[PDB]
């Protein structure tokens, strides 16, 4: 019908380098490709605002057309934002229907990658990760079930949105005809597997960056139990450090630690780790690292790091005996360090702490002077007089401990930058440790000064 | 895994209360804590989650909450308030102890008890008037206050007999410590001297007194006399501090040991015995390993103030076994004086270590001063005379002579330092034509002497042409008379203190070591029966011209009821027009090296402290 | 004419009662005399308690009790300076104040 | 003198009390210091374990205050002085109200462990913040692992003993 001629012609019109005569052309047929040469040749004109009413009418006639349905919403977000551009990116295609529907599969995944920018773009931070899950989910649900992780939505965020959990066993617990490697070949046909991870950064980035950190350690769980990254020990490492900084940042320490051994225990004198390793395994309650610090020190006797953090084990589990000479043989390779000064002289109070009274100044004097040492090593210090005020507080010794807490609140705060000035402030715990030995002593009047004053928040 | 509850714990205290009891019939009425037990099982059959050790240390726990540990005092008193719940447990003398009726009498009191004490209330019927007019117009209302209710103390009682019996309660504790060597060298006649001149009422008062709070053992030997008795084992336990007395002088031995090396700049140094090769010239006091307690103190307090250097001297083996998973081989050290404190140490606002006196002349005056009235001219035209002389405006010598005038008014009485200060409060200010502040002028007449802090149970200021009754008079060994403020630790002849009574002051100085930030009104409270309570002020200002005790001053906390909010400050007591009485001490930094270098190593007057 | 609320919020804690159940039961009567005064008296279940005012050393902050369809949780609710503790007192009709025996 | 007050008393649900040592200016940033509301109440659900009151919550390394829960009879009363003044002369009436039962108070009894900051002290004595190091606190690794730093390792709890001893300078034989 003519309406192939007038095309033609209005090819004609792009081979003299025309476009705007396609509008009375289209006018002449009109009572699809016409209004796609028509919308076209509107977006080379200037009429961009026409161009999306045309891909309106594109959409609304040919609604599979991929490149349309991202060109109405491309040009939305172009004349504005936000303009209601997200609408046309509804893919329409069923998770039932993927018997045909992984075909369309494609567009959805590319029509979420768009959408995802649209979100971004926005700011819709929530929406944006619902399509970065979405996508994921496609690309690796097979692994997140074996991560016995699931996707749901809920309201809980104020509005409908997506959410990864955790699933029960006795709900749901850790190919057929092809049909995952085609999903795979389809959804690879958009997306390398470089930028597969790509998107697990960027979904991870956008939790953490969300405060979602739990769920980005459940996405993150289930990547490690994806075996096609997991092989490439690069992406692994880098997965268990994220792993790690989200258990970490989420405070889920039980699953951090899990990360943090296998770290050390390949890379055994890197201070960058201990320094992590020891805080995580603080604030843990799980005791299983004092049988792996024994492991490690009989692999690496000559190990400053476990010299001195396997003395800590031993020293909390209160036989100050044994986890002396540890701090003791550590203390002899690195001398001028306030921290093994301080445990040395710790642990001879400890010892001297207990029921046995045998030759008990002499260890105390041991103790004392040891801390000595540290307080020179650390210098004049809020951290250093209380230190030596608790130390001498422990063994009752309170005709001491009493000023040294003074003379530590007298002494303004260590300044360094970094945490608030209020919370490098030890002014709270010496007043509160006056306070007691003030309550102690029958003195509320001067316990109740201190708490008022210096404990006011 | 144990988890108490309220239920049961409220039975334990129950038990606990009936165990204090029992403890009165048999040390430990409990066969073992399957008694208890028993009844928690035959009471609440959930305490099939408890053991029996479980009962022994939550008997334990709970007291820890003073408010839980009020309720089981409270409580406690409830029964003891009542014989006939008690009578036929305590009064049996047969079948005094024996597992089987140990185990039936505290199960049964226990349930009695639980008559008394129970869940619904013992009457809910009662008629309750309208308002506290018509509750205590109708009803005696009493409860249980705390042994620590109580007024702030105050002037004692308006007779000469008080002035009699508040020197004396002390002139007896001045002859309880003598050895027979001071009974011989201030003669049984020459003490009688002193006593035959008060009453024996009041010597009767004041012995009742030491004897009813036990303070008091009869001597063995082969009104009140030497040879009577002697300071008991619980007087000895009111001053025994778990502190033993001679740490602080063992610990200016150490100091003084110290001082053999001298002084050195020498940093301290941590080294291996695996290198004897290199050597400070082993010019370094060695450390008494097991020395006496002092010689752990002195090291403690060295370190704070940066006066000391230490080589300590560790081997490679601590640890006989170190090397194995799973015996101290404690180690030498040796030590030097510094020659300067280490910077920033705590400098301890005071006077160095080095410049003080190491002697008993350091003790102030308050310890060994003779008063005599008579040492000056009689006429107020001298001390006039002497405030002219000094720079007092005539509007200082009457606001002077006006503070005078109320003192010298109450002749053998005296007015108590509040008294006065609030009276000529107005005198404060040293403004108005003044020169002198209130405070200046009472000195002056206190250190010309018209005035003397005779004390009594609080500060009291007399005359001195009338102090006569607040002081002993005595002799010096053919004898010469001296007059004196009594007290426990000086010679009953006046003419000396007793230094080894002073591990009165030794044991101060661990009280408020053991108590730092004690306030005054507790610890002045705390002698009340041993101590004179002004005495216990007077070691107070002499630990602290020692420079071992500091005070500090709080102002009076208005009262908390009716939405009030506390006046909650430190103050450094600067005016009377408003008040700064709540005094409270901490001891300072270095008390012991400070005290004991007043004090030879004399043996101590504590070995009555065996069982 | 004029009407104002001044407000605080004692914190009342109960002492000589031991194995007790009485708060869970006495509400049948519940009163309070004297309350401004230095020392309030409190009527429960015709029990009488007697006290003084005192701060709290610290600030005594008072949760309450709440519950998920079921597991306990608490919500912060209160926060006081200020605390009345109280003895159980003993009654006979026979005068002026509660006599405490030391 | 003004009659007895009837009090609403609700019994409706108990209430624990936590003697938080301080002054409480705004509860906003008291609660954190306790952990907050989900804190404290996990630590109702368990009476073997010990409130802790960490005094500086936003260091990792703040070692806390430990608390001894207890069983109590207590209450809250809210007094309402519902102040007047009416012809004239001022006038005072009350109402109040009893809100709950409370069972249970938490007293911190526990001194506070040894702290120790995080900064390094070189033997030169210069003072080093690891708090732009080792707090992760940005989520992308921030303590980038293998990075040469000093080691800051400061044992899990400098003390598992939070009363005095009883020494004062005393042997036995034993």
């Amino acid at each position: 019908d003519m309406g192939d001629l007038y095309l033609d012609v209005a090819e004609a019109f792009l081979d003299v380098g025309e476009y705007n005569s396609a509008l009375p052309l289209l006018s002449a047929l009109v009572c699809a490709v016409v209004w796609l040469r028509h919308a076209e040749c509107l977006k080379a004109l200037g009429y961009m605002e026409r161009a999306a009413e045309s891909y309106g009418k594109v959409v609304d006639l040919a609604p599979l057309h991929l490149d349309a349905r991202i060109s109405l919403s491309t040009l939305q977000q172009q004349l504005g934002q936000p303009e209601k551009a997200l609408e046309a990116l509804e893919p329409m295609y069923d998770p039932d229907t993927l018997a045909q529907d992984a075909n369309a599969a494609q567009q959805e995944l590319k029509l979420l990658l768009h959408r995802s920018t649209l979100l971004f773009s926005q700011g819709k931070m929530y929406g944006y990760v619902d399509t970065l899950l979405t996508m994921l989910a496609m690309l690796l649900k097979v692994a997140m079930n074996r991560a016995q992780v699931c996707l749901i939505s809920s309201s809980k965020s104020g509005e409908r949105h997506l959410y990864l959990i955790k699933v029960s066993r006795d709900k749901i617990s850790d190919s057929a005809n092809c049909d995952a490697k085609a999903i795979f070949a389809v959804l690879t046909s958009v997306l390398t597997k470089d930028d597969w991870w790509n998107l697990l950064l960027k979904a991870i980035y956008s939790l953490c960056d969300l405060s979602r950190f739990q769920e980005a350690e459940l996405l993150v769980d289930s990547s490690l139990e994806y075996y096609s990254f997991y092989d490439d020990r690069q992406k692994r490492k880098e997965l268990e450090y994220f792993g790690l900084s989200a258990a970490i940042l989420d405070k889920n320490f039980r699953k951090a630690y899990n990360y943090i051994r296998i770290m050390v225990m390949e890379n055994v004198n890197k201070p960058q780790l201990w320094n992590i390793f020891n805080q995580v395994t603080m604030h843990s309650q799980d005791v299983r690292h004092h049988r792996f610090c024994l492991r490690l020190m009989l692999k690496n006797p000559e190990n400053h790091a476990l010299c001195v953090l396997n003395g800590h084990n031993a020293f909390v589990s209160g036989s100050f005996k044994h986890a002396l000479g540890q701090y003791v043989q550590a203390f002899r390779t690195h001398p001028d360090e306030p921290l093994y000064s301080f445990c040395i002289g710790l642990t001879f109070i400890h010892m001297a702490s207990q029921k046995y009274v045998l030759r008990r100044h002499a260890l105390i004097v041991q103790g004392f002077s040891f801390l000595n040492r540290y307080l020179s090593l650390r210098g004049p210090c809020q951290e250093s007089f209380y230190n030596l005020g608790r130390g001498l507080h422990q063994l009752g010794l309170i005709h001491l401990a009493i000023h040294y807490y003074q003379k530590a609140l007298e002494l303004p705060p260590l300044v360094v930058e970094g945490i608030e000035l209020d919370q490098l402030d030890l002014r709270r715990d010496i007043a509160y440790n006056l306070s007691l030995i003030y309550q102690s002593s029958g003195n509320t009047g001067m316990a109740q000064t201190l708490l008022y004053t210096y404990c006011s928040i | 895994r144990v988890t108490w509850s309220m239920q049961e714990d409220g039975l334990l205290v129950l038990c606990r209360i009936a165990s204090n009891v029992l403890n009165t019939k048999v040390k430990g009425p409990f066969v073992t804590w399957q008694v208890v037990r028993d009844i928690l099982h035959a009471t609440f059959e959930e305490s099939l989650d408890k053991t029996s050790h479980s009962v022994g240390r939550r008997a334990r726990y709970i007291v820890k909450n003073p408010q839980a540990y009020l309720n089981y005092k409270v409580c406690l008193a409830e029964v003891y308030q009542d014989k006939a719940l008690v009578g036929d447990f305590m009064n049996r003398r047969g079948d005094y102890d024996d597992p089987k009726v140990c185990a039936n009498e505290f199960k049964e009191f226990v349930e009695k008890l639980k008559e008394k004490f129970s869940s619904a209330l013992r009457n809910s019927n009662l008629e309750i008037p309208d308002t506290l007019q018509e509750l205590f117009a109708r009803y005696r209302v009493l409860a249980i206050g705390d042994e620590k209710d109580q007024t702030r103390k105050e002037d004692e009682l308006n007779s000469v007999d008080d002035i009699h019996f508040l020197v004396l309660q002390n002139l007896i504790q001045s002859t309880l410590a003598l050895s027979d060597s001071q009974m011989k060298s201030y003669q049984s006649f020459q003490t009688f001297r002193l006593y035959r001149e008060y009453k024996d009422h009041v010597l009767v008062k004041a012995f009742m007194e030491c004897q009813k709070r036990s303070l008091v053992n009869r001597r063995r030997v082969n009104p009140f006399v030497p040879m009577s008795y002697q300071l008991s084992q619980t007087y000895y336990r009111i001053f025994t501090w778990r502190f033993p007395s001679t740490i602080c002088t063992e610990s200016f031995q150490f100091l003084d040991r110290m001082r053999a090396a001298g002084k050195l700049d020498q940093p301290d140094r941590f080294s291996f015995k695996d290198q004897d090769n290199n050597e400070p010239t082993n010019d370094m006091v060695a450390f008494s390993l097991d020395g006496p307690g002092g010689n752990c103190v002195a090291v403690l307090t060295l370190f704070s103030l940066g006066l000391i250097s230490v080589d300590v001297r560790i081997p490679e083996q601590i640890i006989v076994v170190d090397s194995s998973m799973v015996v101290v081989n404690s180690c030498q050290m040796k030590f030097q004086l510094r020659c300067t404190p280490v910077p920033a140490r705590l400098r301890p606002a005071a006077a160095p270590l080095e410049e003080l006196t190491m002697g008993t002349s350091c003790l102030p005056d308050t310890f060994t001063k003779l008063i005599n009235p008579q040492e000056n001219t009689c006429s107020l035209e001298e001390f006039v005379l002497q405030l002219e002389l000094s720079g007092y405006s005539p509007e200082d010598l009457t606001a002077a002579l006006e503070i005078l005038e109320a003192i010298i008014a109450t002749g053998c009485f005296g007015i108590d330092k509040e008294e006065l200060r609030r009276r000529f409060s107005a005198l404060e200010k040293a403004g108005g034509g003044r020169t002198r502040t209130f405070a200046d002028c009472i000195q002056a007449l206190l250190e010309q002497h018209q005035v003397l802090e005779v004390g009594g149970n609080t500060a009291r200021l007399v005359a001195m042409g009338s102090a006569w009754p607040w002081l002993l008079h005595s002799v010096r060994l053919d004898c010469e008379s001296v007059c004196f403020i009594g007290r426990p630790w000086r010679v009953v002849d006046g003419h000396l203190n007793l230094p080894v009574c002073k591990g009165m002051m030794e044991a101060m100085l661990y009280h408020i070591m053991t108590r730092p930030g004690i306030p005054e009104s507790s610890l002045l409270r705390h002698y009340q029966g041993v101590l004179q309570p002004v005495a216990v002020l007077e070691l107070l200002q002499g630990l602290e011209s020692l420079g071992c005790i500091r005070k500090r001053w709080l102002r009076k906390p208005r009262p908390v009821s009716l939405f009030s909010t506390p006046v909650v400050e430190e103050v450094e007591v600067p005016s009377s027009l408003d008040e700064s009485p709540m005094a409270f001490y901490e001891p300072t930094l270095d008390c012991t090296l400070r005290l004991g270098r007043v004090f030879p190593h004399e043996v101590n007057w504590n070995k009555w402290i065996h069982l | 004419e004029d009407e104002e609320e001044e407000e605080q919020l004692v914190l009342v804690e109960l002492s000589g009662i031991i194995d007790s159940d009485f708060l869970s039961k006495c509400e049948n009567k519940c009163k309070v005399l004297g309350i401004d005064t230095e020392r309030p008296i409190l009527q429960v279940d015709s029990c009488v308690f007697a006290g003084e005012y005192e701060d709290t050393l610290g600030t005594c902050v008072i949760f309450e009790e709440n519950v998920e369809h079921n597991k306990t949780v608490l919500k912060y609710k209160c926060h006081t300076m200020k605390k009345l503790s109280m003895t159980r007192t003993l009654l006979t009709e026979k005068i002026g104040g509660v006599e405490w025996l030391q | 003198l003004g009659a007895a007050v009837p009090v609403e008393l609700r019994r409706e649900r108990r209430m624990v009390c936590v003697e938080y040592p301080g002054v409480v200016r705004d509860v906003a940033k008291m609660l954190p210091t306790l952990g907050g509301e989900e804190g404290v109440s996990r630590i109702y659900a368990d009476p073997t374990k010990r409130l802790e009151l960490y005094f500086r919550p936003k260091d990792p390394y703040c070692h806390p205050v430990c608390a001894n829960r207890f069983s109590t009879s207590s209450l809250l009363l809210r007094i309402r002085k519902r102040t007047r003044r009416q012809k004239a002369h001022s006038e005072v009436t009350f109402d109040m109200e009893i809100l709950g039962i409370i069972s249970t108070i938490y007293k911190f009894q526990g001194m506070s462990d040894f702290q120790y900051l995080a900064v390094h002290t070189e033997a030169g004595g210069k003072h080093t913040s690891m708090y732009d190091k080792v707090l992760m606190l940005r989520p992308e690794k921030e303590a980038f692992f293998h990075q040469e730093l000093p080691l800051y390792i400061p044992p899990p709890i400098f003390s598992r003993l939070d009363a005095p001893v009883d020494y004062f300078y005393r042997p036995e034989t034993q």
